[PDB]
């Protein structure tokens, strides 16, 4: 029997900073044990200051972004060129999601930009929309590896202040993009090692005020 | 007189009524200008308004990156009209990943104009635009008119008293076409051609509004102090 | 819902300095029967791409007529048909891979996977994949079916990544397309020693070969194998 | 287009009226004339069938008075092809509220859906409205013994005695001088054709150029029966009162 | 959705409903009242699967007091239950049927008799002394076949009633936290607080 | 499907057939409603050119909408079943999804844009109706009386007539009724809508029909004998 | 998840957690499952993420389009009901919801409807819906009682999820407080179990399961 | 007789010129925008003293930020308002804030034309929507049933537009204030209406970014009918 869903491996990270959001994505394809592709990028500059993935699926993730894109577009022409903020674009992509609630988009979707305060935002998504903000979000087939070592590195869980008995937490405070791109790019490391569907290569599309950054970096290729 | 009920009556000297009528909507509306060289297209519109505590009736509408149009007669029927190039340019991209050529731009819009003249119960479309755009065929200008007709040109106006600004382009026309990689000079060529259409009213700062699209620049619309530099 | 009945294989393809390079063998195989052995799996569409069809043939036959009538349709009021607003590669892909997934989306696939190959009209190389599910990728080197398990490692020796395609020549890169179609033979049990092969350069143009073999192939070495295990005579 | 051949049936005139219906009134008041008498323990329906020849097969016609019902009947004045199209649906509506409730439908229901679909044709679809006025009299044990009449404006009113079709203006007139409430079926009987015999534009009321109808209580016990009258039997009534 | 019962006397007719509703392994609530009432003199109780059972006799319920604005007349039982039977004769063939199953008491005023009907789901309809749905047919049938007269005043039907919910509560699996109780006669519906 | 647009536009500005509806209402028998301080009541002509008709069964003026609210009408008598059944179904559905019976106001709000929708509906020509509707909102004691109209527009009245020889009522009613002070009581509030149709009637028999709304759905229609009394009472002190 | 809301002499309390999971799998302990409906309507979210946030957002544009209509705040009977004829009509289509719609209004007072994904719409003073109910049921019916306090009623519903963050494995993260009066809703904050459980033992002298 | 949608020899739609001419016979409605909010009032024009003037509503909400006020055939506005309506609170549901004035005004403008041989005939009514957003600030909008919508400083709709609106060129300028433009509303209507002003047959209306849109209560507006009289009688 025809089976329309397929699973093209890969994983993403989005973090959110005070004044900025990087949305990392390794650029790796894959169907079964194959490599299909060592450079397929899945994290695009959707204008506005957003950017955004879709992985899971590449062709529902494909037909998604793509269809975002294009109600970016719509919303210029039919509201005299308005910035879509970063919280109303989340909302049209859970009626984008949630459109095909009973033929799913097989992907996890995060964008990531700033908000009307200019401060760094990342919004996740499940396969039929729920949605939330958040500073920090892995997805894909490697989020289980990459998420609680966000947990411990940018939210500070389980660590507290040295002497204190364990009754005062480290505090929390924004990290540099300097330090967020660290943890993004040994985020990638330990997952490529542990698992077999990530690898090839790193691309990071940075969000500031000045606008849409790419950074590339290579990863192991077996 | 008698074959004028609507659009599905020739008359006896093989006339259509109803698209004439339809024509002279645009006589009636405010002036505007297309003209263009070979690297950059221009459209040029004198708004009008109701009163001095009015709002000035925008002209100028974008389709897509690399193509738009300015409007003369009914706006909601240019509203349509732009809506459906707006698909027309989208479906292009979409499905083939290719820019649609302002050449079918005209064509399509032609053919959708037609079907409105030839059946009972609707009714022509009651404006004519002038579309400008950028495709892999470097600049165009096209002027369309709701009896169907669309036309390829350097240079056009529609609109009342769009004949002065109309013989003006035909004096000029060796001068701009020849201004390539020169956006400010083609934008006064044409500022100079509607002026020509100007009677007792002067172009003020919120009177005039300009468009430009070229080689390596996106359709974007002018107004308010951003055209006050040539004025 | 369906399933394929006379299918074709692998087709294989790779990038090289000047252009693109793409094959695939001549059979129609229904089952372990092999039962067509005339069938062109490669069809041009203009001067500048060729696209590669495995799987279904009755698809892959529908698939021509749509590519053959897009061609109709673009010159219709077009007087730069053969010129600036001609066929691009990444046009007839983009129309194929929304087919794919409008199909796939209906529940009723066209059970193929393409490559579309092809040089731009500014001179740059198009190689990209699409398969019935709607999935699309390009890389380097692209294969499908069998091909994609023993040609991809073979091309990959020669152009591992983006900075090897200038370094990579079209002699080099059809040596070892013609290697891997022959590896192929070997190996997979629906394969055809005939085969057509297409280049699409963007000095040359497009170079159609039709009815080339599989040869220099190694066989000696069988006498020598007697058994199983123990067995001596 | 077709707009040019269009008479705009639903539509009101400066005065307010439709003039569709009206027209159609003038149609109807042209037929021949139908009678609805109610008494205390029955109703009497009489017409006077249209200019009669003399080879027309009277025994096995009908042309006035049908039954939609075991409980209710009806006399006709106008068109009679658009009076069947109407009673098809009323034979056809009384029993689907049969198969719905498992009861006989009360009368006044039947008069209202029936009325209700001549008033549609007044207002919406551009067509013309059913030249036809029912007499409908029937029996239910909400309300007893009942006479209504519907026209083509879809309008219907409850009666104790009325007349429908040519001289309605004379016929009540006669009906409205000698009707009273205590009256019998047998008695009605005879005011039926009585107002007949003086309102007909013929020379002389005969048996051949009457249709007659009877729904008495006079069944064994507590139910209705519904006679229509054979020729040699309003050829009896009509010696009986002494018309002929 | 359980238990719902019904018993015909000489003047009137009782119906008695679990209180129950349950889902999973939580009793959700213990005061849920599983009757509407169709017209002043007439009184539905339900039972069966979750959404439809409400849905069903709101809609009836809806039906019928439009019938009696329009007309200025109350329905007989006999015509109410004759609806209600039809509507899920339509329901059982239709792409998705109500699954529910009702008791319809009502007390006619022409005949000055009162009626109780049994419809299930699949509009079975049956004129009955007593009626029950579900499980608690097993239990209450027999027992009321042994105890129950033609011409019982309303104070024995409770009686008799209080020994079926007895019985029901002695050998039924599930706890149903007890009946709400109505009586139906020639004054209308009225409910029976402390039972 | 018939789709010729039959309510447009005229030079002047005026929709002809909403206009023609009008005066099918003008032709309609009278109908007059009053409300009181705690009390509604609706009075209607019933033109005695008619004898020999049966009251029990002959359809009333006056129908019931839900057990608190009530609809009277001037105009085409065919044209109101379909405004009455229309606003009976929308009765019950709202006691259905909101769990509540309707407000006046909603029900009139309803009614009229049915007969609005029949004003630019293709195919249709306007209802030749105009409706009084009458009663008290859920839990409340406020009287409520609404007018709707053929072209769709509705609006609250004190009180109001409407039909044949209405502007002769509707003339008496605007010295007779006080803002300050209306009907204290029901017998001052029937008799006031009584004396209001004498002055167009002609006798008052079984010409006039009076319908009592009072709150928490509690109407009641007069008989001949109790209307004829006010009928008595009124003449005797006119005599002065 | 694990959802409660009850009803008591001062109104509405309303407590719920914050984690989400996709199997065994934590996805989220900072989830929002009290949506704000307007100042007097609160509704609670169990079940399937995307179909209670999607429909229960649906319904608060409903609300709105009413008191716009009506020129009058939406009943919580009527709110509820259209929350439950909406899934209704999508019955057997597999959506997944455990709702609790809580408000106050002047004619009905303060009034929890329980609405879920297979029709049921129940009235009632109080409920406890979720994968860890039962937990918080044991923990609330025994303490529960008509006159509690506004200060002892909001720890009760905040020590009710408690519990069932412990017990029950799918439920955790945070809880999330409300109290509903006469004046519309008020939010009593986000309490994360982590420090919370420590707090509550430590003050409270219970949870003596676990390893002090 | 003649299509529905024909062009007159001059180039206009028959059935909308005729619908302008039905507006004109509509009550007065004025609007007044200025930096610290807009205002609208309406003439209520009871036709008849029995009439409980209260219940005349030509001053709608649309949303919390948008308001609106009519002019014509009123009964037509209905099906305008609900869309109007939907179409704000749908806006809000797909991107999560308020929806632009003009977005709105277009929305409303886009069903005007939607009439032929859809509608059987145009809207007769005009309609001045006023409100609020982040982008343009405080606006105010004339929706007509050509389809055409223009931004208005100040207007005047209804039978005493012409001589409004030249009284409203006078005396419009930039820097009025909220109080100084509901004074000029009620000075304005009460020069063109028939009957004289007071509190019953007139209604104020505004829209702050504040406290957005609200209707004036009769006494609110009692007291500014009062202080419009006394500053008049002041020089
Ligand atoms: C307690 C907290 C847990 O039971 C509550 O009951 C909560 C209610 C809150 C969240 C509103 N329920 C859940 O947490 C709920 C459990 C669940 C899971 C699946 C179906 C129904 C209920 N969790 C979700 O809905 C999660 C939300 C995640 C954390 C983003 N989503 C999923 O499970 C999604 C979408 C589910 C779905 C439903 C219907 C059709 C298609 C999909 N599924 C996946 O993410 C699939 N999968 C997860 C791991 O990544 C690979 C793919
Ligand atoms: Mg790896």
């Amino acid at each position: 029997q025809f089976n329309p869903y397929g699973d093209n491996g890969g994983t993403i990270l989005g973090i959110a900073g005070e004044d900025f959001a990087v949305l990392a994505g390794d650029t790796r394809n894959i169907t079964d044990y194959s490599i299909n592709s060592r450079y397929e990028p899945k994290v695009f500059d959707c204008g506005d200051n957003i950017v955004m993935s879709a992985n899971g699926f590449a062709a529902d993730g494909d037909a998604l972004v793509k269809r975002f894109k294009n109600s970016v577009k719509w919303y210029h022409f039919d509201h005299n060129d308005k910035k879509l903020s970063i919280n109303s674009a989340a909302r049209n992509i859970q009626h984008l999601l949630y459109g095909k609630r009973f033929f799913p988009y097989y992907v996890h979707t995060i964008i990531a930009g700033l908000d009307e305060d200019g401060k760094g935002a990342v919004y996740s998504f499940d396969p039929v929309g729920s949605y939330e903000r958040e500073q920090c979000r892995a997805g894909g087939a490697a989020a289980s590896l990459i998420m609680p070592f966000l947990d411990n590195q940018v939210n500070f869980k389980n660590q507290y202040e040295p002497g204190t008995n364990g009754k005062v937490k480290k505090p929390l405070k924004y990290l540099s993009v300097e330090e967020v791109i660290k943890l993004v790019r040994d985020s990638f490391t330990s997952a490529t090692e542990r698992h077999i569907q990530v690898g090839d290569g790193l691309e990071i599309l940075i969000v500031t005020k000045d606008g849409v950054r790419k950074e590339f970096y290579e990863l192991k290729r077996d | 007189n008698n074959y004028d009920g609507d659009t599905v009556t020739f008359s006896p000297t093989g006339r259509l009524f109803q698209v004439e009528y339809a024509l002279e909507a645009i006589k009636q509306g405010s002036v505007t200008v297309g003209l263009r060289s070979n690297t950059h297209a221009v459209l040029v519109a004198l708004k009008r308004n109701a009163d001095e505590l009015s709002s000035y009736q925008k002209k100028i509408i974008k389709c897509d990156e690399h193509m738009g149009l300015s409007l003369a007669g009914l706006a909601p029927d240019a509203r349509v009209l732009s809506n459906y190039l707006r698909q027309q340019c989208n479906y292009s991209s979409l499905v083939f990943n290719r820019k649609l050529a302002v050449e079918r731009a005209g064509h399509l819009l032609c053919d959708k104009a037609q079907k409105n003249t030839q059946s009972y119960g609707g009714r022509p479309y009651g404006v004519g635009l002038l579309i400008i755009g950028y495709d892999k065929s470097g600049a165009h200008l096209l002027e369309f008119q709701p009896s169907g007709n669309v036309t390829e040109l350097y240079g056009t106006a529609i609109g009342a008293r769009s004949q002065g600004a109309k013989t003006y382009l035909e004096r000029t026309l060796d001068t701009f076409i020849k201004i390539d990689g020169n956006p400010d000079e083609l934008i006064k060529a044409g500022v100079e051609a509607i002026s020509q259409s100007l009677r007792d009213e002067s172009l003020t700062v919120d009177n005039l509004s300009i468009a430009i699209v070229g080689k390596d620049t996106p359709f974007t619309i002018y107004d308010g102090e951003a055209v006050a530099k040539y004025i | 819902t369906q399933q394929p009945i006379v299918t074709g294989t692998s087709v294989i393809s790779m990038k090289y300095d000047n252009g693109v390079i793409i094959a695939a063998d001549n059979l129609g195989s229904y089952g372990s029967l092999l039962r067509f052995n005339g069938v062109e799996r490669l069809i041009p569409v203009g001067d500048n791409t060729v696209v590669g069809i495995s799987g279904d043939i009755s698809d892959m036959q529908h698939i021509e007529r749509l590519l053959k009538d897009l061609v109709t349709e673009n010159a219709y009021d077009n007087p730069l048909a053969d010129a600036e607003e001609a066929l691009e590669p990444s046009y007839i892909f983009e129309y194929l891979a929304t087919v794919m997934y409008q199909r796939r989306s209906k529940m009723n696939p066209l059970w193929n996977a393409i490559i579309v190959a092809g040089v731009q009209s500014n001179g740059d190389q198009f190689l990209r994949y699409v398969n019935l599910l709607g999935v699309t990728y390009s890389s380097p080197t692209l294969a499908t079916g069998f091909g994609a398990h023993m040609a991809n490692p073979l091309l990959r020796k020669v152009v591992d990544r983006e900075s090897d395609i200038p370094k990579t020549t079209v002699q080099v890169a059809e040596e070892a397309i013609v290697n891997a179609m022959r590896v192929l033979y070997y190996r997979d049990a629906r394969s055809s020693r005939n085969f057509s092969l297409a280049i699409i350069d963007k000095n040359t143009g497009l170079t159609f070969k039709k009815n080339l073999q599989v040869e220099n192939m190694k066989w000696d070495f069988a006498k020598d194998i007697k058994g199983y295990g123990t067995q001596k005579i | 287009g077709s707009r040019r051949y269009d008479s705009r049936t639903t539509i009101f005139s400066p005065e307010g009226r439709l003039y569709q219906v009206e027209y159609a009134l003038e149609s109807i008041s042209h037929a021949g004339t139908a009678i609805g008498i109610m008494a205390s323990d029955g109703i009497v329906l009489a017409a006077e069938r249209k200019v009669t020849s003399t080879l027309l097969e009277q025994d096995t016609s009908t042309e006035k008075l049908y039954k939609l019902n075991d409980k209710i009947a009806v006399a006709v004045a106008g068109l009679t092809a658009d009076a069947e199209i109407l009673i098809n649906t009323a034979r056809i509506h009384a029993q689907n509220y049969l198969k719905t409730y498992n009861e006989d439908i009360p009368v006044e229901i039947l008069v209202r859906r029936l009325s209700d679909i001549k008033q549609g044709y007044t207002q919406h679809g551009g067509l013309r409205p059913f030249g036809v006025s029912f007499i409908y009299a029937g029996y239910d044990d909400r309300y007893g013994y009942q006479l209504y009449t519907s026209n083509p404006s879809g309008n219907y009113t409850g009666w104790k005695a009325i007349s429908v079709g040519a001289n309605t203006s004379a016929a009540q007139t006669l009906l409205q001088m000698d009707y009273k409430d205590d009256m019998k079926v047998d008695d009605a009987i005879e005011l039926a054709l009585k107002t007949l015999s003086k309102t007909t534009d013929s020379s002389a009321l005969t048996y051949d150029r009457l249709e007659f109808a009877t729904i008495r209580k006079g069944a064994n016990d507590g139910e209705v029966y519904q006679k229509i009258f054979k020729p040699q039997e309003i050829k009896d009534i009509l010696v009986k009162t002494g018309i002929t | 959705m359980d238990i719902i019962l019904g018993i015909r006397v000489q003047d009137s007719v009782i119906l008695a409903s679990s209180k129950a509703v349950t889902r999973g392994i939580s009793v959700l609530k213990d005061s849920d009242d599983k009757t509407r009432q169709l017209s002043p003199h007439t009184l539905m109780s339900f039972a069966g699967e979750a959404g439809d059972t409400v849905q069903f006799a709101e809609y009836i319920q809806a039906n019928i007091q439009l019938y009696s604005i329009r007309e200025d007349y109350e329905l007989s039982p006999q015509a109410v239950s004759s609806f209600v039977r039809q509507e899920l004769a339509k329901s059982i063939r239709s792409r998705r049927p109500y699954q529910v199953n009702v008791l319809i008491g009502g007390y006619d005023k022409k005949k000055n008799k009162p009626e109780l009907y049994q419809i299930d789901y699949l509009g079975t309809k049956v004129e009955l002394p007593y009626g029950a749905h579900g499980y608690s047919g097993f239990y209450t049938f027999s027992l009321l076949d042994h105890h129950y007269r033609p011409d019982m005043t309303t104070e024995e039907g409770l009686d008799l009633l209080k020994l079926c919910v007895q019985e029901l509560e002695k050998r039924m699996p599930m706890d149903f936290k007890g009946v709400i109780v109505k009586i139906v006669d020639k004054d209308g519906i009225r409910q029976v607080d402390d039972f | 499907g018939y789709d010729r647009a039959l309510s447009i536009f005229s030079p002047d500005g005026h929709i002809f057939q909403v206009e023609y509806a009008l005066e099918a209402v003008k032709r309609g028998t009278c109908a007059v409603g009053v409300k009181g301080k705690n009390c509604v009541v609706l009075g209607c002509e019933r033109r005695s050119t008619l004898k020999l008709q049966d009251t029990r069964i002959t359809p009333s003026k006056v129908s019931k909408i839900d057990s608190h609210v009530v609809l009277s009408f001037s105009g085409l008598n065919a044209d109101s079943r379909i405004l009455i059944e229309k606003a009976r179904v929308e009765a019950q559905s709202h006691r259905l999804t909101l769990e509540d019976p309707v407000t006046v106001e909603y029900l009139t709000r309803y009614v009229a844009g049915v007969q609005q929708r029949y004003t630019q509906s293709g195919g249709v020509r306007p209802f030749g109706v105009s409706t009084l509707i009458a009663g008290f909102d859920p839990r409340d004691d406020e009287p409520k009386l609404y007018q709707t109209e053929p072209s769709g527009i509705y609006s609250s009245w004190s009180a109001q007539t409407i039909g044949r020889n209405s502007k002769t009522v509707r003339e008496f009613l605007e010295k007779n009724y006080d803002r300050k002070e209306p009907p204290a009581t029901v017998e001052e509030c029937v008799k006031l809508t009584v004396r209001s149709l004498l002055e167009v009637v002609q006798t008052g028999a079984k010409n006039i029909e009076i319908t009592v709304v009072k709150p928490d759905s509690d109407i009641v229609a007069l008989s001949s004998e109790e209307i004829n009394q006010y009928v008595t009472q009124i003449e005797q002190e006119k005599q002065e | 998840t694990t959802t409660l809301a009850f009803r008591f002499q001062g109104g509405i309390i309303v407590a719920v957690n914050s984690r989400a999971t996709a199997g065994n799998w934590v996805a989220s302990q900072t989830v929002k499952k009290v949506i704000e409906i307007n100042p007097f309507l609160l509704g609670t979210m169990a079940g399937g993420a995307a179909d209670c946030q999607f429909w229960e957002t649906w319904l608060g544009s409903q609300c709105r389009l009413h008191e716009l209509r009506e020129k009058e705040r939406i009943s919580v009977a009527a709110a509820s009901k259209i929350l439950s004829n909406l899934v209704y009509q999508y019955k057997g289509a597999g959506l997944s919801m455990g709702t609790m719609i809580c408000g106050y209004t002047r004619k009905e007072g303060p009034t929890i409807y329980y609405v879920d994904s297979d029709g049921t719409r129940l009235k009632g003073d109080i409920f406890c819906v979720g994968s860890g109910q039962t937990f918080a049921y044991g923990v609330l019916d025994s303490n529960y009682k008509w006159d509690l306090s506004v200060e002892d009623a909001l720890y009760l519903g905040k020590r009710s999820i408690l519990a069932a963050a412990h017990r029950d494995a799918y439920s955790g993260g945070s809880v999330n407080l409300y109290h509903v009066t006469e004046d519309g809703w008020i939010y009593h904050g986000n309490h994360d179990v982590g420090e919370l459980f420590w707090k509550v033992k430590e003050e409270e002298g219970s949870f003596n399961n676990v390893i002090g | 007789d003649r299509g529905v949608s024909t062009f007159s020899p001059e180039g206009r739609l028959f059935q909308v010129e005729y619908s302008l001419e039905a507006i004109k016979l509509g009550s007065t409605a004025i609007g007044i925008a200025t930096k610290e909010g807009v205002v609208l009032g309406v003439e209520k024009r009871a036709t008849s003293p029995l009439l409980e003037s209260d219940s005349i509503e030509k001053i709608v909400e649309i949303d919390r930020h948008i308001g609106c006020a009519m002019s014509g055939l009123t009964a037509d506005a209905r099906s305008m308002i609900e869309h109007a309506r939907t179409a704000a609170v749908t806006h809000n549901l797909y991107y999560d804030e308020d929806i632009n004035v003009e977005s709105l005004t277009q929305s409303v403008c886009d069903l005007a034309l939607r009439f032929g041989e859809l509608m059987s005939r145009p809207f007769g009514v005009a309609l001045l929507i006023a409100g609020h957003d982040a982008d343009d600030g405080y606006q105010l909008f004339h929706a007509e049933p050509s389809g055409t919508f223009y931004r208005y400083n100040a207007k005047a709709i209804g039978s005493g537009s012409e001589g409004a609106q030249a009284e409203l060129l006078n005396e419009w300028h930039s820097s009025l204030t909220l109080k100084e433009a509901e004074l000029l509303v009620l000075k304005i209507l009460k020069q063109v209406m028939e009957e004289k002003l007071d509190e019953n047959n007139a209604q104020l209306s505004c829209i702050t970014k504040q406290d957005g849109f609200k209707i004036y209560d009769n006494e609110k507006t009692a007291e500014l009918i009062k202080e419009l009289k006394e500053k008049e009688a002041a020089e």
